[PDB]
């Protein structure tokens, strides 16, 4: 009877840090998948199953819209088979991903004079994430042999670090809102 | 991203305030570190996150900066503070450094002490003879060294080596090595090392005679 | 307590291969970003390689396809496998623990990789014979670097000056070590310079008389 | 790292105010925050702490009930609401961030960076901007010598008063004196400065008195007499 | 509540010498995991407290290496290996273990220097203050050491007792000197009935007390 509400996740006022990424489910609607592809307001619009056109020529069991902010330079890691700090410890697409990644520069909203420190990424983790895993732990990370006994200090690091989004940042270091669409019948073209 | 430091070389006296800068080409927020490298040693971290002092580093070091202009200040220079200093972009997947700034300690003028050493006979059995001139504990860094065999200025057969600054009186040392075969070493008698330097009102010469 | 101790560098023929070790204590190698950084003679610091705690590995373009970074957790050691070596891979190599927003805080003492065709030659060590007097030790014609020079096995370190090695036309190195002493020491004390050249496994002790 | 504090002034006894602390340059959402207070010349006493995302809050028993501490992580701001205020709650109020984020780095513990401080006074009020009077340069010559000139800031309430000289360019030689309370409950302080006796003819010496709790920014040139 | 007592409360020190301040707590502060929950704060004049030492002996970020903390359980020591003029201030210890955070009384670190005589200055009333009814004569004692001095107000050679107020600064962080002011507050009526206003000042850096005066 009505549109899938992509205005809820795309034009949302606040976005989530990558370590604690948000995920919306999308059911029982129809989604015009070419008012996103023909927008032109998106720096990035890659898909990994089949085409943004034949996608709205199909129905699916359910659709996922994951959202988060990262550095523009890290968007190359939101893709199957990548590595790096974001794909390993924060948000991991599976090797067989069928969906679309969308990204736009957000330097007007998410950057601040003096640095915007509310966006965080996970810097320290002993081992890689599984695909579509969310880790929101803040347990002190033990980098040496001695246990930390719950005290931040040497070899005893808080695992989350801040992107200090300042406006004067070079564009590869500016904030990028990202949305990932997953496809696995409730919504169609 | 490319990191440019200035000056590349710099000289200051014990007690001066000293400031080095690092220009970033795109804008890196506060993601900048400073390292000191003493000659022959590995780098030690001084500052991280543009202004934070690393545990153990003395408080006369300090950083300020954000964006593309970073400054490293040594508020009161020490004799042991001659080193090379590097900036580094943090959170950079290339781990980019600056080209380095060499800092030298400026000091009052000190005249060299000269010494000259005939070749060892242990060496002359092999057919090459090395005559060695030593200039010791002077400042500023360079002086002219002139070799004279008999009384004929040599040219193109000597090599110099300088040390790094001494870590508390900040002076230098130098060795000139004159090189010839045993054959020519024995054609002449008077070997001389004439030294010109800023602390010397006139050149001093040091001689010896084969035998 | 916390230290990185490297080894494995030396002379190596071009197109050949060599492996450096970085033993850690205190720091757990598998739980850190470990990097390799190198410094070519008279030049700046160049990042080589990094290995994430979770496994991922990254390389500088000048090194892709010839170097491999890895670790043995059972010995808490980092390795750099270098193959197909070039003359611009001659450098001191450092391992260092990287901490992101905090910088590289712990460094090894470095190990020197010299890529060359030339043959190891051990030095000849002739003396520089003698108020203040000067005496010294001339370490001639060796390859490669480094020669170490001490004086009475460390019992004498004051007034000691050991100049850096100059390259000669032959393509061998030479340096001299010199020391200042009171003139009255000559006929009471004994002055002995101790030259170790690990690459040719040569050690020489030489008494220096007037 | 900055902790810039707002609010503060007088409130009639038994009443209510809310202090604000706007943080910049650090994660903030990851750190615990405290409030500490100092009574004039009395030493520090801790007041309250709040954890990372609200949730846990602590208080000294002397204030449990009237004082409530909160924060808004989106706006990067810490807060302290006060009620049932006395004359024993007149003090300078410091926000401070705690040093570590480990469990066992307690939210009330080590305090890493502290804010400037905002003074909260509590009494049956009087809120008057001061009279500024010149202190006329004490000359000996004008070829050379040193001269002293300054500003009497007479009769004011509450505290504080700030004094700058040539809007901030003049700082060496300056002595702003601690305020005194007189027979009336009004305050009075003097600021003075020493300058070359010869420069009284070439540079104009103005004191910028800014008692902001009565919006009283005054700029009195101070000139000699004879 | 844990009780913190420091000793001493007044520490006079010469630059280049060491200083040391002892704290004692009524309850043990050892281990919430193996550490000592003792902190050392310093408060320079006019500034907010800054952290020096946390968890007993850890130097805070940017604190000079000349600062050091030691001790365990109940007896703790802060040591300044070489005092500098910029260290003048009040030093507090604090426990960081149990819920009511409590500080010590404070240690006022005063800096010892060579004896310096004040420069004295005397200021007549503003005229615009006489368009009010009250007159304030002001005397300024500038850059002196030590803090021990008193100034006597004389009007027509007749010493004054109940008009003066005094204010002192705190020890300067560069020079290590003090300055003080003394304000005679009279009425236009009785200010204008007199001719010569003296300010007589006695300090350890003079044998003859200095006297500054103006005639109306």
């Amino acid at each position: 009877t009505n549109l899938c509400p992509f205005g809820e996740v795309f034009n949302a006022t606040r976005f989530a840090s990558v370590y604690a990424w948000n995920r919306k489910r999308i059911s029982n609607c129809v989604a015009d998948y070419s008012v996103l592809y023909n927008s032109a307001s998106f720096s990035t619009f890659k898909c990994y199953g089949v085409s943004p056109t034949k996608l709205n020529d199909l129905c699916f069991t359910n659709v996922y819209a994951d959202s988060f902010v990262i550095r523009g330079d890290e968007v190359r890691q939101i893709a199957p088979g990548q590595t790096g700090k974001i794909a390993d410890y924060n948000y991991k697409l599976p090797d067989d991903f069928t969906g679309c990644v969308i990204a736009w520069n957000s330097n007007n909203l998410d950057s601040k004079v003096g640095g915007n420190y509310n966006y965080l990424y996970r810097l320290f983790r002993k081992s890689n994430l599984k695909p579509f895993e969310r880790d929101i732990s803040t347990e002190i990370y033990q980098a040496g042999s001695t246990p930390c006994n719950g005290v931040e200090g040497f070899n005893c690091y808080f695992p989350l670090q801040s992107y200090g989004f300042q406006p004067t940042n070079g564009v590869g270091y500016q904030p990028y809102r990202v949305v990932v669409l997953s496809f696995e019948a409730t919504v169609c073209g | 991203i490319q990191l440019t430091q200035s000056p590349s070389f710099l000289s200051a006296s014990v007690g001066d305030r000293v400031t080095i800068t690092c220009r970033a080409s795109q804008g890196i927020s506060s993601d900048l570190a400073w390292y000191q490298q003493k000659p022959g040693k590995a780098p030690n971290l001084l500052i991280y996150a543009a202004s934070t002092l690393q545990s153990g580093v003395p408080s006369r070091f300090s950083g300020s900066g954000s964006g593309t202009e970073f400054t490293l200040t040594i508020s009161s220079l020490q004799p042991e503070d001659f080193a090379t200093y590097y900036c580094q972009q943090l959170n950079s997947d290339l781990y980019t450094f600056g080209q380095g700034t060499k800092l030298e300690i400026k000091r009052t003028v000190a005249a060299p002490s000269v010494f000259i050493f005939p070749p060892s006979d242990e060496q002359l059995k092999s057919g090459t003879a090395s005559v060695v001139c030593l200039l010791n504990n002077f400042y500023p860094r360079e002086a002219k060294v002139q070799w004279k065999v008999d009384n004929a200025l040599q040219s193109g057969n000597s090599q110099e080596s300088v040390t790094e600054q001494d870590s508390k009186d900040s002076t230098y040392s130098l060795s000139s090595t004159l090189t010839l075969s045993k054959a020519d070493y024995e054609k002449h008698k008077v070997y001389a090392c004439e030294v010109t330097h800023q602390g010397l009102s006139s050149p001093v010469t040091k001689s010896f005679n084969r035998g | 307590e916390v230290q990185l101790v490297e080894s494995g560098g030396g002379l190596i023929q071009p197109g050949g291969s060599l492996r450096l070790s970085c033993a850690a204590s205190g720091i757990i190698v598998s739980s850190n970003y470990m990097t390799w950084v190198r410094q070519a003679p008279g030049k700046g610091l160049e990042w080589v390689s990094v290995i994430y705690s979770g496994g991922s590995t990254f390389y500088a373009d000048s090194v892709k396809g010839r170097f491999t970074i890895s670790r043995d957790n059972s010995k808490n050691t980092l390795y750099l496998q270098m193959s197909s070596l070039r003359a611009e891979d001659t450098a001191v190599y450092y391992c260092a623990r990287d901490l992101g927003p905090y910088g590289m805080d712990v460094w090894g003492q470095g190990t020197t990789v010299t890529v060359s065709s030339a043959s190891t030659k051990g030095p000849s060590v002739f003396p520089l014979a003698p108020g203040t007097a000067a005496l010294g030790c001339l370490v001639k014609d060796y390859f490669p670097e480094p020669v170490t020079v001490s004086w009475n096995s460390g019992a004498l370190t004051s007034g000691v000056h050991t100049f850096p090695a100059v390259l000669q036309s032959s393509g061998l190195y030479s340096l001299s070590s010199v020391v200042t002493v009171p003139s009255s020491s000559l006929g009471t004390q004994t002055y002995i310079c101790n030259v170790n050249h690990k690459p040719s496994n040569t050690k020489v002790d030489k008494k220096v008389e007037p």
